[PDB]
RNA sequence: GGACUUUUACUUUGAAAAAAUUAGAGUGUUCAAAGCAGGCGUAUUGCUCGAAUAUAUUAGCAUGGAAUAAUAGAAUAGGACG
RNA sequence: AGGAUAGUGGCCUACCAUGGUUUCAACGGGUAACGGGGAAUAAGGGUUCGAUUCCGGAGAGGGAGCCUGAGAAACGGCUACCACAUCCAAGGAAGGCAGCAGGCGCGCAAAUUACCCAAUCCUAAUUCAGGGAGGUAGUGACAAUAAAUAACGAUACAGGGCCCAUUCGGGUCUUGUAAUUGGAAUGAGUACAAUGUAAAUACCUUAACGAGGAACAAUUGGAGGGCAAGUCUGGUGCCAGCAGCCGCGGUAAUUCCAGCUCCAAUAGCGUAUAUUAAAGUUGUUGCAGUUAAAAAGCUCGUAGUUGAACUUUGGGCCCGGUUGGCC
């Protein structure tokens, strides 16, 4: 096939996306805590229901 | 050059990675006995297959053979002693489905609840971890100890302790150390 | 604490049983000044080369130190 | 009697018409053959070194049209000629030139991955400084 | 101690098949991987249970069986008992 | 028959005979081959691996030769040749790290020029001396075991029975959340001391000091399907790129680049190569051969595999054991 082209294109998305920062938020509990965490959220919580048990 | 040290590996992960009804089912044992791994439900999914290998082998074996006695119930008193396998079975049947959880019962985590003090299962895990609890008159901070049912009456907090005297705590100190460095 | 113990039925007995080791940890015998394990082999290994007492040697070189 | 000899007595028969016919498996012959280890280019390693030539717009497979932004390298211990991939968005800039680059296959154990025609590797370092990390801002190239 | 003793395959049992490793019995490494320890007393004199067993292709040796699959026997009879 | 050997033997010599192995795979070639005990994965069968903690071999840069000794074809012994290479006041002399550290190269790939004989044991004339054998420490995410990153009260919302059944009032009791409030608990980390050990560093103890988030802050990968987890927002617009496979991207991208949210494993997670299962896709168990790949054109025919039936069976007499069985 053909080997030539156009390097002048390279990481062309990359740069032209703008940057956006990390919103902070308060630490998420980790290790046994979160087990805690995601087992009263999704089985004793029904909130996230929307249609289907949408969580997201 | 010099004598090996034997050493084996205690759980085994599941063929399916991804699926609703294991995910689900592990979670559940998770937040009722206080786990932070599914690698703390794993290791008891490698003993129990172990025990029920070895009772699954034995019992095609013919009745009265010397070799199933003597393994047989060696593994019933064994599994009788901590508990997990009930007093009335004894038949060597009940060990191949006893549960996946029965052994999970019979954790010092767990068991701390079931003989109050804590109430809640995260609660007895770190006061297990915080040297508060003593088996017998020896301290013990492994959340899993599987206790033998006879040091079940026994378990009480520890003596060198707070919650069991003979100091008021690290940071209570601080505290009351406050008011008497404040009182004047 | 659990730990081993040994009595005896003297001091005799015990300073001639002992390891030097312990001894020196009770202060019964002092420990002897020694040098470093690498020097004792390479001043073994630089005596070896010379042959009697080297006397002779010693003051031969000294002939030769003067040319 | 369904083909294979049934006797008591056939287990020469049996054990030399399973060899025959052991080499119609392709990865039971590839590894007796050895063509590893006599071809694709590595010398039957997990990744090889090499250095870097020159800067390729190799084009994609239908249905496809990009500029794959492969490199040629030649391998330090035999001295071959091959193309690599520099996977990530836009990480050609760090490939310049005459840089020596570690190199890994594409999974697919020696077919070319995709849309990519007739490249079997892939860069994974450049002067052994963790391309990826490159691309995330966690290193920096070497200046020499 | 003696005379011949039709020979095999197969299977039961037994000895053998280093240790470590595999399985497995007992037991405080605080649990566990481990290790082969350890436990009990008037603790002032001391007492004591363990460190088994299982597995170990095939080849070689001894023993019981003798179905299954072969082998030979008395037929131009130096055939057997005597 | 004799020599040689510590001895048997074409081990070698003289004469003599033509013998010896082979489709039951000789001989030759390859091995990215030291052999086993063993390791990985496995319903059963098997497949792959074994340089490497034990046993047995062989080697000391490649060969050959030999002294000493009970024991060596010895190399931290010697001699010669070849290949490397050291110092030389150029006549000469001295070398073998596949021993422990350490260096250069080779590479995708692998550690300190540390301490000690105190344990295990070895050696000598021998209780003492010697031992880079060996042990201790350092580097060490090769692998494994355990297990931190938090726990609990009361106020305020949001539920379920129930007291009243006096409207829509308080709520006896439970389960979650708050830019709600409160005191407890302990370890990583500092360290008096003791223990530890040949001396120490560590471990197990322990004076004292040692949580509050902006903190003592958990990562690696993903969110179309396989494979749960987004049609959320901004950017790009068949470009950049993603994508193991099917595919995504052409101005509404749940697949690219970012933010939010969610998910999996978690002090571990991803990737590449090899291998095992999946694979009844090597099939003895257990494959397929009319049309998907595959019955030789047909017949004879050795080695190989397989090969009809039949020879003491039945009935009685007792003796002595194991599981029960009311007792
Ligand atoms: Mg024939």
């Amino acid at each position: 096939a053909k080997v030539h082209g156009s390097l002048a294109r390279a990481g062309k998305v990359k740069s032209q996306t703008p940057k956006v920062e990390k919103t902070e938020k308060p630490k998420k509990p980790k290790g046994r805590a979160y087990k805690r965490l995601l087992y009263t959220r999704r089985f004793v919580n029904v909130t996230l229901v929307n249609g289907k048990r949408r969580m997201n | 050059p010099r004598a090996p040290r034997t050493y084996s590996k205690t759980y085994s992960t599941p063929k399916r990675p991804y699926e609703s009804s294991r995910l689900d089912a592990e979670l559940k044992l998770a937040g009722e006995f206080g786990l932070k791994n599914k690698k703390e439900i794993y290791r008891i999914s490698f003993q129990l297959s172990k025990i029920r290998r070895a009772a699954r082998d034995l019992l095609t074996r013919d009745e009265k053979d010397p070799k199933r006695l003597f393994e047989g119930n060696a593994l019933i008193r064994r599994l009788v002693r901590v508990g997990v396998l009930s007093e009335d079975k004894k038949k060597l049947d009940y060990v191949l489905a006893l549960k996946v959880e029965d052994f999970l019962e019979r954790r010092l985590q767990t068991q701390v609840y079931k003989l109050g003090l804590a109430k809640s299962v995260h609660h007895a895990r770190v006061l297990i971890t915080q040297r508060h609890i003593a088996v017998g008159k020896q301290i013990v901070n492994i959340p899993s100890f599987m206790v033998r049912l006879d040091s079940e009456k026994h378990i009480d907090f520890a003596p060198t302790s707070p919650f069991g005297g003979a100091r008021p705590g690290r940071v209570a100190r601080r505290n009351a150390a406050r008011k008497a460095e404040a009182s004047g | 604490s659990v730990g081993f113990g040994l009595v005896y039925n003297s001091v005799a007995e015990a300073k001639k049983f002992e390891p030097t080791y312990r001894l020196v940890r009770y202060g019964l015998a002092e420990k002897v000044e020694k040098a470093s394990r690498q020097q004792r082999k390479q001043k073994k290994n630089r005596d070896k080369k010379i042959f009697g007492t080297g006397k002779r040697l010693a003051k031969k070189v000294a002939r030769r130190n003067a040319d | 009697g369904k083909g294979k000899p049934r006797g008591l007595n056939s287990a020469r028969k049996l054990r030399v018409h399973r060899r025959n016919n052991r080499w119609a498996e392709n990865n039971y012959k590839k590894r007796l053959l050895g063509t590893a280890f006599k071809s694709s280019p590595f010398g039957g390693s997990s990744h090889a070194k090499g250095i870097v030539l020159e800067k390729l717009g190799i084009e994609s497979k239908q249905p496809n049209s990009a500029i794959r932004k492969c490199v040629r390298v030649q391998l330090i211990k035999n001295g071959k000629k091959v193309t690599a991939f520099v996977p990530n968005d836009g990480c050609l800039n760090f490939v310049d030139e005459n840089d020596e680059v570690l190199l890994a296959g594409f999974g697919r154990k020696g077919k070319a991955k995709g849309d990519i025609p007739g490249v079997r590797f892939k860069v994974v370092k450049v002067s052994g400084v963790s391309l990826l990390a490159l691309w995330k801002e966690k290193k920096e190239k070497p200046r020499s």
